[PDB]
């Protein structure tokens, strides 16, 4: 939209959990499941390719 | 909201003109410009409890703490009526210590 302006990544994954409804604080209280869980979704996606 | 189906920008409004066998859409789009760099937080920690803006930022001016909308930059001194509070602040990665400014205890001296 514009000129890329830098953001920390949890910070843009809070604003990100604000668009579909939940709280930030549930991103940040829960930050290190969020990362596990998406770290083994990446996982099996080359597992079955 | 669709991104690009406007324009380049955030669409604000659109303007139809007839061609010959066609139309021409006039998109008006708002472009940000001239950032600065700031220094910023999630959350903040006073009396042991965790605040996070209601809407906005925490960002750093070098030496002190405000709220800006995320947009424009526009900095407002944190207060009760700015932010929410949830938890205390040991699980949050990143939270920093400032003062949060109730408005009633220092009107009621
Ligand atoms: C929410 O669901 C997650 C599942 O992804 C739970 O986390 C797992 O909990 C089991 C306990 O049975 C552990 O063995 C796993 O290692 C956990 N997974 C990860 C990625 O940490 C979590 O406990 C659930 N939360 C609640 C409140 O029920
Ligand atoms: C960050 O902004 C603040 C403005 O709040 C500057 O601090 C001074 O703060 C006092 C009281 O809050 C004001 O009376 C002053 O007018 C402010 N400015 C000055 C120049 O004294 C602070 O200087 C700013 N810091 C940086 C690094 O720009
Ligand atoms: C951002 O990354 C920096 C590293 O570049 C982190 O700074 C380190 O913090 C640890 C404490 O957890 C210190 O032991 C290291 O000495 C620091 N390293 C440097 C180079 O300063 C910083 O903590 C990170 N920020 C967050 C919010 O995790
Ligand atoms: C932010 O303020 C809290 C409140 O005091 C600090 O917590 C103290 O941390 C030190 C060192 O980690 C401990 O020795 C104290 O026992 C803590 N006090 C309490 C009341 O728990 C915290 O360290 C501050 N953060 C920073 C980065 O200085
Ligand atoms: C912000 O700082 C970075 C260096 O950390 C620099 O590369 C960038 O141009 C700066 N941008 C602005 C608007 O100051």
């Amino acid at each position: 939209a514009g000129a890329a302006l830098q953001i920390p990544f949890a910070m843009q994954m809070a604003y990100r959990f604000n668009g579909i409804g939940v709280t930030q604080n549930v991103l940040y209280e829960n930050q290190k499941l969020i990362a596990n869980q998406f770290n083994s979704a990446i996982g099996k996606i080359q597992d079955s390719l | 909201k669709r991104v690009d189906f406007c324009g380049k920008g955030y669409h604000l409004m659109s303007f139809p003109q007839s061609a010959p066998h066609g139309v021409v859409f006039l998109h008006v789009t708002y472009v940000p410009a001239q950032e600065k760099n700031f220094t910023t937080a999630p959350a903040i920690c006073h009396d042991g409890k965790a605040h996070f803006p209601r809407e906005g930022v925490f960002v750093s001016n070098g030496t002190h703490w405000f709220v800006t909308q995320r947009n424009f930059y526009e900095p407002q001194i944190i207060t009760t009526d700015n932010t929410f509070v949830s938890g205390n602040c040991d699980v949050v990665i990143g939270i920093v210590n400032n003062t949060v400014y109730d408005p009633l205890q220092p009107e009621l001296d």
